[PDB]
């Protein structure tokens, strides 16, 4: 049953087990049913916690390769540990290899409405991202145009089909520009990106509902977090 | 930087 | 090599990764050689974490089985939560087998110091204990007697081997205090084996070391921790 | 109620 296998992912969140989280969902996604708003949000959710985990350790993994590689070991031990780091970008790898084969064979081809189109697209530039973090030289710029690509295609659907103050628009902008800044290494695109969603959003922020109003107001503190912090780095 | 937490 | 497998698990800590910590400790302690205090600590670390998550899973989805069991859903809802649960309970039950199984075969054998023994009986009534949080009927008094006994034992050999200030001796009486109030609901047996491990302590204190200090003071707040909130809930 | 947590 449908129902079952979401219910199931519920439980598997409040449980805080994302691994089977993303197994209900990701057989709900198999689907050839269009997903509702609530199961698109379970969806991105167990493997955002999933892909989350392995992002943290990474980072913490690379800090002891790059401390210890002055000078505190040297060959073998080091050894050990980029060896360590590599079966956690194997794992990384395949877990964004996983939701973007969900994403290009099922969920694209399967959305009916604008709104989805968007969401799976900007899902779809967000584990190319992530790809393109761990990865070097040709691999990586390979992972960067994709994920530019959904990024833009996003973009142009979500400027023609959704109003400014649409989460899935801002939250689009919020991880786009992220890009432009961490990947691209683009303050110019990032910061314009950035400013020009949350001007947009402003204006027409009295005209939302409470639900729509909490969930706009969210994204909208993050981008301006983002504007902030890029400030004083370029400062 | 942060991004969407969705 | 057994001191990359310990390097190992050091980094699969600090990555937060503790099923590839259990791996790689288990294999250290599946070797004849008995463990050093630094490969005792990380393998009890390896094992408490992962079965922590576990445990922490359990509540969850009993407190959801048990919320929802009234009137707010009916069978098949509740038969769902119930599976779910049941699942978390049998990955627990190898956890601890698994863990146990080692601690038999490997561990207690293999402890030439009264300092490993203790500690080894230790763990041997935790995971007993664990099984028992979740077990009912004649299998959960299984484990009640299991870990009773482990408790036991590892109570008499750290009486006579080891200083009432020891670290893995106040541990014991502290996770013995717990399996009396907690599991055998014995509040009497858990407040005196509480006390009288922190009195017995409080006049030593002064002739500890500045590392051994800490282990002690620390173990000892958590004694009174306990005595505290046991004396809240008696009133 | 609190255990050992070493």
């Amino acid at each position: 049953s449908r129902e079952d296998s979401v219910y199931l992912a519920k439980l598997a969140e409040q449980a805080e087990r994302y691994e089977e989280m993303v197994d209900s969902m990701k057989a709900v996604a198999s689907s050839g049913q269009e997903l509702s708003v609530e199961e698109r949000n379970l969806l991105s959710v167990a493997y955002k916690n999933v892909i989350g985990a392995r992002r943290a350790s990474w980072r913490i993994v690379s800090s002891i390769e790059q401390k210890e590689e002055a000078k505190d070991k040297s060959e073998h031990q080091v050894k050990l540990i980029r060896d360590y780091r590599s079966k956690i970008e194997t794992e990384l790898t395949k877990i964004c290899d996983d939701i973007l084969s969900v994403l290009d064979t099922h969920l694209i081809p399967s959305a009916t409405t604008g709104e989805s189109k968007v969401f799976y697209y900007k899902m779809k530039g967000d584990y190319h991202r992530y790809l393109a973090e761990f990865s070097s030289g040709e691999v990586r710029d390979k992972a960067t145009n994709a994920s530019l690509e959904a990024y833009k295609t996003a973009s142009e659907i979500a400027t023609t089909e959704l109003p400014p103050t649409h989460p899935i628009r801002l939250g689009l902008a919020l991880n786009f520009s992220v890009f432009y800044y961490e990947i691209q290494n683009s303050p110019d695109k990032a910061c314009h990106l950035a400013k020009q969603a949350f001007d947009d959003a402003i204006a027409e922020l009295d005209t939302l509902s409470e639900e729509s109003y909490k969930d706009s107001t969210l994204i909208m503190q993050l981008l301006r977090d983002n504007l902030t912090l890029w400030t004083s780095d370029m400062s | 930087t942060a991004s969407n937490p969705k």
